[PDB]
C-alpha cells in the first residue's frame, strides 16, 4: 500500500482528497485540485445514487469542515461558493455548533435584495413591455426615452448616462409621465408652440413637471381665439398604463418592484456595492452562500437566476482585468453549483426560459479567464443543454440505467481502458 | 491574394459555408461526440485509428489533416515566448490564503463606464 | 533522424517548421507552407487545449 | 387555468389574458375578504360566472 | 450528338442521377472511405481482386 499511496501523494501537486478506491478500501484517493476546479466539472446520476451527498462531501473537504470540527477556527482562509438549491436540501450540510465559529449566509425570497435598476435592456423589455413580441416600435422608444431622461434627475452628478446603465430609476414617475403625455393638448397660438396647462401657463421642458404629479390639460378646439390642437401621441397609450398598474401591484414579486432597507427605506445609487457583497459572502464573511428558489414562482425564476449570474460575472471580469493591468492572476475565485438544472436549462425550450441559458452559457465559454467556474448536477444529461456539457472537462458518473444516456460517458473513455463502461448499471450506492 | 484563418470553440457553431471550403484542419482536444464525428469523417481509412486519441489529447497536442503534410500526424507545440494573456486562475492555491480586501470603489467606478 | 527529415522535407520546396513529432520528440516537423498560408486553414478546440497560443506561435514563426 | 379557458395564438391574446388575471384576483377577494395577500394562484373560492359578466361589461362601456 | 465528361475529386457529393448513366470509368488513387464504397457499387465489372488496389495506386496509375 505505501507505494500506491506515495505515488499519488508526491507525483501530483495541489491534491484534493476524495475517497476510497474500490479495489482496496483502505487506500485514499487524490486528484489535481488546480485542474478540477479550474475547468468545469459535471455530475450526472440517476435516482437514489446520491449525487447531493457526494457534492456535499466535496464542498466540505474544500472548506475544511471535517468530523464536525472546523480546523480553520483561529484564522480564516479563502473559499467562495454559490449554490442554487430548489428544495433547501443543502442548507443543513453546513450547520455547525457555535464553538466551530462558522459564519454562513442563508438567503431566501423574504430577505433577497435584488432591485430592478440593475437589469439590462432585454430583461426590462421582457418584464414590462408585453405585446406583439416585436411590433411596438413607438411605445418601446418612448419608454426608453422616459427612463433615460429620468435617470439623470435622481443622480445628476454622473455623466453620459445610457439606458442600460445601472443606476436608480423610479417606475411610478414614468407611469405618471406617460399618463400625462396621453392627455396632452398643445395651445397652438402665436409664439405658443408648446403645451398648455389648466392655468394657461405654458411649459418649456416636459422633464420638469410631468415626472412629479398628474396635470389637468386644457381643452382643444379650432376656434381662432383659443386654438388648441391635439397632441402627437394621444390615444396611443390608453392601455399600457392600465396593463402596468396591474403587474406593478402584484405582491408575489414585491421583492423586485418595491425594495426596502432594514430601516424601511428605498435604496440609493450608492448602495449598489452592498447588493453585491452578499451574493459573494463578503457582508457576513461567509465563505458559502446558499440561495433558495422554492417560494419563487415559475415565471420570474428564469430572470432571477440570470441576474445573479450576470452580477457575479461582471464583478469577476472587472476585478480580474484591473488585476491583470499589473500582471498578477485573480485571487477571488468563485464556484457556482447548479442543482436540478433540468428545470431551467432545457435542451428544447421556448423563449420563456432563454433569458437564463444565455447567462450561464457565457460562463461555459469565456469564464475561465476571468475567475468563475461551474458545477452542474443533473439526473438526465440529454435534457441539459449541449454547449454546457460539451465544454466540461471532468465527469463524475454515478449509476445510470438507460443506454442512450450512457453514450456521453462511455465516449470520453478511451479504447484500451474501455470495459468499465459496462459497470454502470450495477454500481452500488455511493460509488462513482 | 486575401486569405482566412478562423478559430472556434466548436465547429457546429459556425456557418457551414466557410468550413466547407477550408482545406486543412488543425484539431485539438474535443470531447463531445457530435464534434468528434466531423473530425473523424474527414480522415482517410488507411490511418484512421488516430481519431481514438482525441478525447484524451494533452494540453498542446494537435492532429493535422489536409494536403500540406505528407500524411496526417500528431504533434506537440512548444509554448510561445512571449505569451498572450490567457492564464488560468489557480483555484486551490488561492483558496489557501487569507481573506483578501477588495476596494469596491474601484471595481464599481470602472463598472460605471 | 537525418534520413527521415530528409525524406520528409527535401521534396517540398518552401518549408514551414511547426514543432515536434509526438512519436519522436527529437525530430522537427515541416510542412508545405505554400499549400498552407494559401488555402484556407481552420482551428477548432475545447477550452484549455491551446488554440490561441498555437496561433500566436504560427504567426511569430511566419 | 390559462389553458382550460383561453387561446393563445391570436392577434390580441396578451391584452385579454392580462385582464382575466386581474378579474380572478379581484373576484377572489369579495367572497374571501377576511384574508389578505391573495394572489392569482392561491386556493380560495370564486365564481367564473361573475368573471364572464365582468369581461362582458368591460367590452361595451363608453 | 452531345456527350459529357465529368471530373470530380469527391463523387459522393455529386448527384447520383448523373454517375448512373455514365458507362466507362477511369479511376486513380482514392483515399477517403465513403467515396470508395460508392465507387465500388457503381463500377460494373470490378472483380474483388482489383478493387483493393485503389488506395495503394502509385503516382499515375489508372
Ligand atoms: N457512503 C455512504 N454511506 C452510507 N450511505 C450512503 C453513502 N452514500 C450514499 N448513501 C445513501 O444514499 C442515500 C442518498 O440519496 P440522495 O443523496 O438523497 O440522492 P440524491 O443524490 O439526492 O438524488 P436526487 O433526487 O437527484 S437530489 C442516503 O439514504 C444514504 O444513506
Ligand atoms: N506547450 C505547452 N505546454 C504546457 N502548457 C501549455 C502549452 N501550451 C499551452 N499551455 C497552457 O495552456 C494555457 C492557455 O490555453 P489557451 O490557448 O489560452 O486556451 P484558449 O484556446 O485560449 O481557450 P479560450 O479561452 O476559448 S481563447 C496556458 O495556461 C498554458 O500554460
Ligand atoms: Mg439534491
Ligand atoms: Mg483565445
Amino acid at each position: 500500500p505505501a507505494v500506491l499511496e506515495g505515488i499519488f501523494s508526491h507525483q501530483i501537486k495541489s491534491p484534493f482528497a476524495l475517497g476510497t478506491l474500490g479495489i482496496s478500501p483502505d487506500i485514499k484517493l487524490k486528484i489535481d485540485g488546480d485542474r478540477f476546479f479550474s475547468k468545469h466539472v459535471a455530475v450526472v446520476g440517476s435516482t437514489g445514487s446520491g449525487k447531493s451527498c457526494a457534492v456535499a462531501k466535496i464542498l466540505q473537504t474544500a472548506v475544511g469542515i471535517e468530523s464536525k470540527a472546523n480546523a480553520h477556527k483561529a484564522a480564516q482562509k479563502n473559499s467562495h461558493i454559490v449554490i442554487f438549491d430548489i428544495h433547501a436540501e443543502y442548507a443543513a450540510a453546513f450547520n455547525l455548533e457555535a464553538g466551530e465559529a462558522f459564519t454562513l449566509n442563508l438567503l431566501g425570497v423574504d430577505n433577497l435584495r435584488l432591485p430592478y435598476w440593475l437589469m439590462n435592456a432585454q430583461e426590462l423589455e421582457q418584464i414590462f413591455i408585453e405585446s406583439n413580441e416585436h411590433n411596438s416600435h413607438n411605445q418601446i422608444s418612448q419608454f426608453r426615452h422616459a427612463v433615460v431622461r429620468n435617470k439623470c434627475k435622481h443622480n445628476p452628478t454622473l455623466t453620459n448616462l445610457s439606458f442600460d446603465t445601472p443606476v436608480y430609476f423610479s417606475i411610478d414617475e414614468v407611469v405618471t409621465y406617460l399618463e400625462n403625455m396621453n392627455n396632452e393638448v398643445i395651445g397652438k397660438l402665436a409664439g405658443e408652440g408648446k403645451p398648455k396647462l389648466a392655468n394657461e401657463t405654458l411649459v418649456s421642458d416636459r422633464d420638469e413637471l410631468y415626472f412629479d404629479a398628474v396635470q389637468s390639460f386644457i381643452v382643444a378646439s379650432q376656434a381662432a381665439a383659443t386654438k388648441a390642437s391635439n397632441g402627437p401621441f394621444n390615444g396611443e397609450f390608453d392601455r399600457m398604463i392600465l396593463r402596468l398598474h396591474t403587474r406593478l401591484a402584484d405582491p408575489r414579486l414585491q421583492f423586485l418592484f418595491y425594495p426596502k432597507k432594514e430601516d424601511g427605506e428605498d435604496l440609493a445609487t450608492g448602495d449598489f456595492a452592498d447588493v453585491v457583497r452578499q451574493f459573494v459572502g463578503y457582508m457576513t464573511k461567509s465563505n458559502v452562500s446558499i440561495i433558495d428558489l422554492s417560494g419563487i414562482p415559475f415565471e420570474v425564476l428564469s430572470i432571477v437566476v440570470s441576474l445573479i449570474s450576470r452580477m457575479i460575472f461582471d464583478f469577476g471580469f472587472h476585478y480580474s482585468k484591473n488585476r491583470h493591468v499589473g500582471g498578477a492572476v485573480s485571487d477571488v475565485p468563485i464556484l457556482v453549483v447548479c442543482e436540478e438544472a433540468h428545470n431551467y436549462l432545457p435542451r428544447s425550450g421556448g423563449a420563456a426560459y432563454d433569458a437564463s441559458r444565455k447567462s450561464i452559457e457565457r460562463i461555459a465559454k469565456e469564464g475561465r479567464k476571468y475567475g468563475v467556474t461551474l458545477m452542474v448536477v443533473s439526473q438526465r444529461p440529454s435534457e441539459v443543454s449541449e454547449t454546457i456539457f460539451s465544454q466540461c472537462s471532468n465527469f463524475i458518473s454515478l449509476r445510470l440505467t438507460n443506454a442512450v444516456d450512457q453514450t456521453y460517458v462511455k465516449s470520453l473513455l478511451p479504447d484500451l481502458s474501455a470495459g468499465l463502461g459496462d459497470l454502470l448499471p450495477n454500481l452500488a450506492q455511493g460509488e462513482f | 491574394g486575401v486569405t482566412l484563418m478562423v478559430v472556434s470553440q466548436r465547429p457546429s457553431e459556425v456557418s457551414e459555408t466557410i468550413f466547407s471550403q477550408c482545406s486543412n484542419f488543425i484539431s485539438l482536444r474535443l470531447t463531445n461526440a457530435v464534434d468528434q464525428t466531423y473530425v473523424k469523417s474527414l480522415l482517410p481509412d488507411l490511418s484512421a485509428g488516430l481519431g481514438d486519441l482525441l478525447p484524451n489529447l494533452a494540453q498542446g497536442e494537435f492532429l493535422i489533416v489536409g494536403d500540406a503534410p505528407l500524411m496526417p500526424t500528431v504533434g506537440h507545440f512548444a509554448l510561445p515566448v512571449p505569451e498572450p494573456h490567457s492564464r488560468s486562475v489557480n483555484y486551490l492555491q488561492e483558496w489557501n490564503s487569507g481573506w483578501r480586501h477588495v476596494d469596491f470603489d474601484s471595481v464599481i467606478d470602472r463598472w460605471r463606464g
